[PDB]
């Protein structure tokens, strides 16, 4: 369209707008803009400034210029040069900067500078080929939009739900009462949740310190308005920090079934989430179901056949089968370092001198390389040195035929990168690592673009959150954008999820805490990952494709009683009776009276089972019993069982629940999902290994720069762990008038990388996205030997932790990418009336006009409910009651219109209608109860109120449904869930005793304490979701005094009740790992192996839209010619549709 | 309707005549609690609560003298809607239970048999209640 136009000079100027160099100015000046910026970022705090003083003018310098090129846009297009994106968002940032520095010569506030950080998207909108990745992304939201409701709808009913128990417990929250020593009691009348703490009291004063807050003080959270409560419900959906919520509420009455809400909520936001993942790779599957070198290897091979004294080494060259014979010696050689690698490294601390003459060794080893690689220079001179890798491994040896120079010990520390030379072994598995590494070609940009995003969101939050920064009292603070590296690390590490919650509620405090436009600046974190989280969800695409690019490449007699359908039977009630009797020893005081009863019971079960092994037995089986999965079970059934208690430890109790397990095999649908998980570790274990050797190669990155480290004192002052000793203050908050003695130091850090072993440990909790920062930012403060300290010393450091996170961001991605494509073929293998004045009133029903106006009553009964302020007094109070009294009898009374139909079908017919009944009773009732107040219970009615809500999705057309795909898809995965249920309730009941009596405290065990069954099953509920066990392991690896009120032990006492057992959690965090795993798998064959394929018949054709059809077809009747006539008009016009 | 319809509710209904006089007795008995204004309205709402439990149980006879002389939505409409207020009419008597006993703390004393059998009731009643709520979808 363009405007007002004009020849002249201006086609002259757009002609040289029109040639090349201007592009490129650009594009560098606003590199300047980002690298100016990133400097501008340091410092802040305020006022003062230095250096960025002066660019200060710099940016009128970009902007003048940018103006310029918008003088060039005077001559570009005008109104049709608008059409553009990127010119659009160009032209929109020019207008926040001409009306930023335009504000800012009047000023001759800070939101300018805030819209100062917009200019870096300007980089992509010069670069090509991003606009197709962001146009691509843009595609992706769209076929997730009803389950992002469904998120948003969870988050108000439950919101609304908190808006009632937890509102009820909002009254709860916001106070409370105590004094003396920290034991005022809790859940019993005068109690409230506590602030977190090593002790925990909150001077008030009120009495003996107060004992009771959580809305500020823990941060928001409090449930008193919607909007606080909508958070809280973010937070406990980010499965972070949530079961702080938990320990909170049931703090304060109590261990109801507060648990019931977390844990539906936990529940479904974990089953929705992984719905996520299902639509994504939904995504993959739509963009695959169509999508589904030999040339240069022969001439450089062939080649390599025709190029085919010294002359002696020539026939070496070739020569001979020793070359074969001396690759097995060779495994020794590696081998030797394989162990030098640690035993250099072993120990830690200058302890043992492991290293007595191994560097003799090393020198050895070296000369052996530097054999072959001379030998191979003899072998073909320059043509050996044409391929790099023989250079490579050449210069490598020549590396360790180097010298103890020089003061670098990191050029010591890269023999362990020598080390990976013993990795040119495992054949083809090498090609398949060449496979992968050639998606990161594909996914780079679109990572690059991730970095982008960092970039802006870093910048935006230094000139944010670190733009205020400053936080008065009272350490540690943690990361806070003091400097732009700083909120590097921190934007990462919201990014994790890793306790970002803390991250935030420095966040809001720095702004003075809530009131209202400072709680707005929670909406950053809100935009951030979960968008940020989405935009790594978006990466899981890339590799979804790129992955599936490479999928596209007399004893007669007892013979006669075993197999008796009727022994079978007798074994059913047998098994009925056992389960029961199991299940009755469920309890941990249940072997305390006369259990033994239940043991002739499973002592029969397993005779049974034993006779059942030995009549498979004798008909061919022993070396087909040692090939089959079963009889092999039920022999080691049988000598398992047979194991003593005396000499390695054992319980025969334990594995009664075992017998009746061999039924669930009968069951086929569980060994279709197994057999998939069978073929699917066999699919990816060399990926497995690659991990694990990960897992080596940064342990002896950590080992070899870590060692001395850690030995932490307190605080920083006393640097040398053995200048450390004696007593040691410590000031309450910060008022040097509360001093408090403390034997302090030394410090083990919990996770010393004094041994390689012990970096398989802490390098797991890093791998687990869980308590690593605390390691990163204490690993930041090292430094020699025998000293921490401090602030920000040595912040290269931060570099590496990052860089593994990196790693296990590509492996473990991958790895749940590959179930996914196995089961896509296993997918394929799987593919493989009325009358009278009812006649009127029935008419006027029936229209539904009603409709849109009962619905518009709906939601005007949500405005309601979100009048819910808990402040104070009353009035108001009075008008919600009559609100509700006002939309009971709407509904009410609607019901009985609906009543006034169909009678024996209204009250029934369509199962809402039903549901809508049960409402209907439920909300007379609970105002009757409101008419007796003149009843605790009477809450939990309330909540049926609530429920109305639910009625908006029966409004939900064409959303609902997919909760119908939902519901079908809701059964046949259920038979896992019991082993998910099983593999708790055999560990739990396996830690009952033997973590048991470890004492209620304080530490990671107090209202989280481990005694009676239920209480044990959250513990291990906690590790399920990545929820801090590692302190929870901490604390067990010896732990406390019994329970301080047990049987103890005798005299002893001294916390030595609790003894080693990491292999507990550990073996659990994976059982519970692979378990989940076969989740995933259950839940998508289940669904998207045919709900995916549902999102794209929903999405194209026309077999849901066909049900409609058939509501159509509903109003006619059965033929003949005539019913064909009357449904001609309907039938006419569907087809149009 | 289904045979097993008859067939499965012929368990159910067991209970459900079981937990209403493990009720009635709940109500009657004297020794509601050992003795060494909420009270009267949780009174209140078992009244209410065994209202709708025996017009649940009108709600019963009537469905099965609907579906012997009946199609079956209409009769597994007054099914339904028994075992609705029969479960509301049970949840209520879960309310007084608990209200009795907060009002109990409120107050020697001692628990007595017939508020745990009540409690059993009002369980089972909840179950029995759920289960022929869910037996009219199907
Ligand atoms: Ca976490």
């Amino acid at each position: 369209f363009c405007l007002t136009l004009q020849n002249p000079l201006r086609k002259a100027c757009i002609s040289i707008v029109e040639w090349k160099p201007f592009e490129t100015i650009i594009l560098l000046t606003i590199f300047a803009n980002c690298v100016a910026l990133a400097v501008y970022l340091p410092m802040p705090e305020d006022d003062n400034n230095s250096l960025n003083l002066g660019l200060e003018k710099l940016e009128y310098f970009f902007l003048t210029v940018f103006s310029i090129e918008a003088a060039m846009k005077i001559i570009a297009y005008g109104f049709l040069f608008h059409q553009d994106a990127y010119l659009r968002s160009g032209w929109n940032v020019l207008d926040f900067i001409i009306v930023f520095l335009g504000v800012f010569t009047a000023i001759l506030v800070k939101a300018l500078r805030a819209f100062r950080v917009l200019r870096p998207l300007r980089l992509v909108s010069g670069v090509p080929s991003l606009q197709v990745v962001l146009n691509s992304i843009f595609k992706a939201m769209l076929p997730l939009f009803h389950i992002a409701l469904l998120v948003l709808f969870m988050v108000i009913i439950y919101a609304i739900i908190g808006l009632e128990l937890f509102k009820g417990k909002m009254h709860k929250t916001c106070y409370y009462i105590g004094t003396d020593i920290v034991a005022t009691v809790e859940n019993e009348k005068p109690s409230p949740c506590a602030r977190t703490g090593s002790g925990r009291p909150c001077t008030i004063n009120g009495s003996e310190c107060r004992g009771g807050w959580p809305g500020p003080n823990h941060g928001i959270t409090h449930f008193d308005n919607f909007g606080f409560s909508m958070l809280t419900v973010y937070q406990c959906i980010t499965m972070e920090g949530w079961t702080d919520v938990l320990y909170w509420v049931n703090d304060a009455i109590g261990n109801e079934w507060p648990w019931i809400y977390f844990v539906t909520l936990i529940l479904l936001g974990s089953f929705f989430i992984l719905n996520l993942v299902l639509g994504v790779l939904s995504g993959e599957f739509t963009k695959e179901r169509e999508k589904a070198q030999q040339l240069e290897e022969d001439l450089r091979g062939y080649m390599s056949w025709i190029t085919q004294c010294h002359d002696l080494v020539k026939s070496r060259v070739f020569y001979w089968l020793v070359i074969l014979i001396v690759a097995l010696n060779t495994l020794s050689i590696a081998s030797e370092h394989h162990n030098q690698p640690l035993w250099l490294t072993h120990l830690q601390d200058i302890a043992n001198r492991v290293l007595l003459s191994l560097f003799t060794i090393e020198m050895l080893l070296k000369m052996y390389g530097l054999g072959l690689r001379q030998y191979f220079m003899s072998i073909f001179n320059r043509f050996d040195c044409f391929v790099v890798c023989s250079g490579i491994l050449e210069l490598l040896l020549v590396e360790s035929g180097a010298m103890t120079p020089l003061g670098i010990s990191v050029l010591r520390c890269i023999r362990l990168l020598r080390l990976f030379k013993i990795t040119k072994y495992w054949t083809s598995l090498s090609n398949l690592v060449a496979s992968l590494l050639n998606s990161i070609r594909s996914i780079a940009s679109l990572l690059l673009l991730l970095f982008l995003f960092i970039i802006i969101f870093a910048l935006l939050g230094m000139q944010l959150f670190g733009g205020r920064y400053d936080f008065e009292d009272t350490e540690v603070r943690r990361s806070n954008f003091d400097n732009f590296p700083q909120a590097l690390i921190s934007v990462f590490q919201v990014l994790t999820g890793e306790d970002w919650n803390s991250v935030m509620y420095n966040g809001i405090m720095a702004y003075g805490g809530p009131s209202y436009p400072g709680v707005l600046v929670c909406i950053y974190f809100i935009i951030l990952f979960v968008c940020g989280n989405y935009i790594l969800l978006n990466v899981f695409l890339a590799i979804a494709v790129d992955n599936l690019a490479e999928a596209e490449s007399a004893t007669w007699f007892t013979n006669f009683i075993l197999l008796f359908i009727l022994l079978s039977s007798a074994a059913l009630a047998a098994e009925d009776p056992i389960r029961a009797e199991s299940v009755r020893n469920q309890i941990l005081g249940y072997f305390d009276i006369a259990f033994t009863s239940v043991f002739t019971v499973e002592i029969v079960l397993k005779m049974t089972t034993y006779g059942a092994f030995l009549h498979k037995g004798s008909f061919c089986r022993n070396y087909f019993n040692i090939l089959d999965l079963l009889v092999v079970a039920v022999s080691l059934i049988s000598m398992g069982l047979e194991s003593s208690t005396i000499s390695v430890v054992k319980i025969l109790r334990v594995l009664r629940v075992l017998r009746p397990l061999r039924a669930i095999n009968r069951a086929k649908g569980l060994k279709h999902v197994v057999q998939c998980v069978f073929v699917a570790i066999r699919t990816i274990g060399n990926i497995v290994l690659v991990t694990t050797l990960l897992q080596f190669m940064f342990a002896c990155i950590g080992v070899q720069l870590f060692k001395g480290k850690f030995f932490s004192c307190n605080d920083l002052s006393k640097m040398t762990e053995e200048e450390c000793r004696g007593y040691y203050y410590v000031y309450k908050d910060g008022d040097p008038t509360q001093m408090e003695l403390r034997p302090r130091q030394w410090i083990h850090n919990d996770f010393h990388f004094d041994n390689v072993l012990s970096a398989m440990m802490s390098l797991f909790t890093v791998s687990t996205f869980e308590g690593w920062p605390q390691l990163l930012y204490r690993a930041i403060d090292s430094n020699e030997e025998d000293m921490g300290p401090v602030y920000n010393n040595r912040v290269e450091m931060a570099i590496f932790f990052i860089i593994y996170i990196i790693l296990i961001a590509f492996f473990m991605m991958n790895i749940f990418v590959g179930f996914v494509i196995v089961t896509f073929q296993e997918q394929g293998e799987t593919e493989y009336p009325k009358n009278p004045y009812q006649y009127q009133v029935w008419y006027v029903v029936t229209s539904s006009y009603f409709e849109y106006l009962m619905f518009a009553l709906i939601m005007l009964n949500t405005i309601c409910l979100g009048m819910q302020h808990y402040h104070q007094s009353e009035e108001m109070n009075h008008i919600s009651d009559i609100l509700n009294v006002a939309f009971t009898i709407i509904f009410t009374l609607e019901m009985i219109l609906k009543l006034l139909a169909f009678k024996a079908r209204g009250y029934f017919g369509d199962p809402w209608n039903v549901f809508d009944f049960l409402i209907v009773i439920g909300s007379i009732i609970d105002v009757i109860l409101s008419e007796i107040d003149t009843r605790i219970s009477s809450a939990f009615f309330r909540l049926f109120r609530v429920m109305r809500l639910i009625k908006l999705l029966s409004r939900a057309e064409g959303v609902r449904t997919l909760l119908w795909t939902f519901i079908k898809s809701f059964q046949a995965l259920p038979y896992v869930a019991l082993l998910i249920v099983m593999l708790f309730f055999i560990y739990a009941v396996i830690g009952m005793q033997m973590f048991g009596k470890i004492a209620l405290v304080d530490g990671t065990n107090r209202n989280n304490n481990f005694q009676t069954f239920p209480q044990a099953v959250l513990l291990l509920f906690r590790c399920a979701t990545g929820e801090a066990w590692q302190e929870i392991l901490l604390a067990c690896s010896y732990g406390k005094l019994c329970d301080p009120e047990s049987d103890y032990a005798p005299g002893e006492e001294y916390t030595c009740g609790t003894n080693f057992a990491y292999y507990y959690f550990i073996s659990f965090y994976m059982l519970c790992a692979f378990l989940i795993i076969n989740l995933f798998v259950a839940v998508i064959m289940d669904n998207f192996d045919y709900l995916t394929r549902d999102w794209s018949i929903l999405g194209x054709x026309x077999x849901x839209x066909x049900x409609x059809x058939x509501x159509x077809x509903x109003x006619x009747x059965x033929x003949x010619x005539x019913x064909x006539x009357x449904x001609x008009x309907x039938x006419x016009x569907x087809x149009x549709x | 309707m289904s045979p097993t319809e008859a067939p499965k509710v012929r368990v159910t209904l067991f209970c459900i005549l079981v937990g209403i006089v493990l009720a009635m007795t709940a109500v009657v008995s004297d020794h509601w609690a050992v003795l060494s204004e909420f009270t009267t309205q949780k009174e209140y709402s078992i009244s209410a609560a065994a209202i709708s439990v025996f017009s649940l149980g009108f709600l019963i006879m009537g469905t099965i003298c609907a579906l012997m002389a009946f199609r079956k939505k209409r009769d597994y409409l007054l099914r339904p809607a028994s075992m609705f207020y029969v479960f509301a009419g049970l949840c209520l008597f879960v309310s007084l239970e608990v209200m009795r006993q907060s009002v109990k703390r409120m107050i020697y004393y001692y628990s007595w048999s017939f508020a745990c059998a009540c409690a059993a009731f009002v369980l089972l009643f909840l179950g029995g209640i759920s289960l022929l709520l869910f037996s009219l979808p199907r």
